[PDB]
């Protein structure tokens, strides 16, 4: 029916390692998604369109995925302004419903 | 007549008819004739005349003109700026009294229509981010609507028959010209003749 | 040239009716629809609904009954939401967004949001 | 033959063994067809005799017309050509043409 879990709720990368998050969706309804960045306190900022395109107003250095019922997004690296929430989108039927979101944490060491 | 979006097109050639009798009658409410003065129609000769006929509402007669705005002038019928044509329009209120609910007109389109474009097609117009499929709904509309031509309505709801005449001048042959009149004859007098 | 000014924080009472306004200015309002979503303090995003400025259409989600009401006006070029039955858990932030049909689908532009808190 | 009827810009409806003669010409978009029903017969199987040709119709077509072909009702037609010549014609007293002499054939001519 309508369910979105993307197999994870939060992921952690310490230093240098590339960050990638999937947006596994429900059964086949279509191919149209989006990804937004949610900074802690202000309005969400759109990250990717349909998981593979570019934004004019964003310094886009991103890697996406193909098509079908599964989606994936790869970001450049873990910069100093990456600590935020990750929201995926699904717009096929009128009752729009998104997933639980993904949280990126910078795993600091001792 | 035909619908406004499926406007009726007629091609007339190889005949001689008087164009003066049209504007002479007082039954023609609107006559806006940009190509040439009304009295010069019979004077000049043309070729392969084309007539486009349709029906519009009462208060849209100003929409039918070369190079202006209007919903009908954008999605139903548009005149190019370089158009040396002629336009007639007259009331037909008594011909649609109860009222008439068989008239359709385009309301939604991606862009403005091309000049003299006979765009006939049907599709569910979409205006939303989500794709449109299946049954109509939000951001899924029918671009054709009826007319409220009630028999108890004034100006703006009375049906108007609108015809537009266009032509090409002497491409190579000449078929349709204005009528010519001839007087009587005289004899046994030095006369200058034009036989 | 797109901007959106909303109202500040609000305190509501259970079993009452309140109003929240989303203001749009500086750009045309007739074509693109307006969407309403909620954030319950960092939880999952819920699509409250949407409305069409031109056709005056209204669309809700699967479960929205209780405060399902939409309203817009062109003289003020804004939208008004009515909230009812503020029982126990509606304290959250509302976000008003606008989409683009020619380009940038899926809520390109967002707003600052209005935070409503329920208390006795 | 009947395959299409697109862009019909013109349409016209009108009306010893005898031999019929025709001449087809096109000048500045005007099509001329001259006809002759039955000329003077001298002998069989060959075109002897003299007779002038009178015009039949005039059509404002406006085509270039490069090739042509004949049609037959299945279950001989001599074909000539025209060249820019000069002729001397002796009109009769009733207006008809009875004698013609070429100008570039023989020194006597
Ligand atoms: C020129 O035309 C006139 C008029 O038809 C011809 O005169 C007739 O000739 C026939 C015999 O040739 C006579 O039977 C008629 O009585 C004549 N009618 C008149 C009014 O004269 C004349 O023959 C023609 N000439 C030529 C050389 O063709
Ligand atoms: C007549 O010719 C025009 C091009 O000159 C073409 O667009 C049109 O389709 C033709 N008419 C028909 C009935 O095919
Ligand atoms: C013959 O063809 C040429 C094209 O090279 C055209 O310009 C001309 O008008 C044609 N002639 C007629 C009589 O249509």
């Amino acid at each position: 029916d309508i369910v979105m879990t993307q197999s994870q709720k939060f992921m952690s990368t310490s230093v240098g390692d590339r960050v990638s998050v999937t947006c596994k969706s429900s059964q086949n309804v279509g191919t149209n998604v989006a990804w937004y960045q949610q900074k802690p306190g202000q309005s969400p900022k759109a990250l990717i369109y349909s998981a593979s395109y570019r934004y004019s107003g964003v310094p886009d250095h991103f890697t996406g995925s193909g098509s079908g019922t599964d989606f994936t997004l790869t970001i450049s690296n873990v910069q100093s302004a990456d600590l935020a929430e990750y929201f995926c989108q699904q717009y096929n039927n009128y009752p729009w419903t998104f997933g639980g979101g993904t949280k990126l944490e910078i795993k600091r060491t001792v | 007549f035909a619908s406004v979006y499926a406007w009726n097109r007629k091609r007339i050639s190889n005949c001689v008819a008087d164009y003066s009798v049209l504007y002479n009658s007082a039954s023609f409410s609107t006559f806006k004739c940009y190509g040439v003065s009304p009295t010069k129609l019979n004077d000049l000769c043309f070729t392969n005349v084309y007539a486009d006929s349709f029906v519009i509402r009462g208060d849209e007669v100003r929409q039918i003109a070369p190079g202006q705005t209007g919903k009908i002038a954008d999605y139903n019928y548009k005149l190019p700026d370089d158009f040396t044509g002629c336009v007639i329009a007259w009331n037909s209120n008594n011909l649609d009294s109860k009222g008439n609910y068989n008239y359709l007109y385009r309301l939604f389109r991606k862009s403005n229509l091309k000049p003299f474009e006979r765009d006939i097609s049907t599709e569910i117009y979409q205006a939303g981010s989500t794709p449109c499929n299946g049954v109509e709904g939000f951001n899924c509309y029918f671009p054709l609507q009826s007319y409220g031509f009630q028999p108890t309505n004034g100006v703006g709801y009375q049906p108007y028959r609108v015809v537009v005449l266009s032509f090409e001048l002497l491409h190579a042959p000449a078929t349709v010209c204005g009528p010519k009149k001839s007087t009587n004859l005289v004899k046994n007098k030095c006369v200058n003749f034009n036989f | 040239e797109v901007q959106l000014q909303q109202s500040g924080p609000e305190l509501v009472k259970p079993g009452a009716s309140v109003k929240i306004s989303c203001k749009t200015s500086g750009y045309t309002f007739t074509e693109y629809t307006i969407y309403w979503v909620k954030q319950s303090l960092g939880k999952s995003l819920e699509w409250i609904g949407g409305n069409n400025p031109n056709n005056d259409d209204t669309t809700y989600k699967q479960f929205f009954k209780g405060k399902a009401t939409l309203t817009v006006d062109k003289s003020s070029s804004t939208a008004y939401m009515e909230l009812r039955s503020l029982t126990s858990e509606d304290s959250a932030v509302y976000y008003c967004a606008r989409d683009g049909y020619p380009y940038y689908y899926a809520l390109d532009f967002w707003g600052q949001g209005t935070s409503v808190t329920v208390s006795s | 033959v009947y395959s299409s009827a697109n862009n019909c810009t013109f349409e016209y409806v009108s009306q010893f063994k005898n031999l019929r003669e025709f001449v087809f010409k096109n000048i500045d978009g005007y099509f001329k067809i001259y006809s002759k029903h039955t000329p003077i017969n001298l002998v069989r199987d060959l075109p002897q005799g003299f007779s002038a040709l009178e015009p039949l119709v005039d059509l404002p077509i406006g085509i270039n017309i490069t090739r042509f072909q004949t049609l037959l009702a299945l279950h001989a037609y001599y074909v000539g050509y025209l060249q820019p010549r000069t002729f001397l014609l002796k009109y009769n007293e009733n207006g008809t043409i009875t004698d013609a002499v070429d100008c570039a054939l023989d020194p006597l001519s």
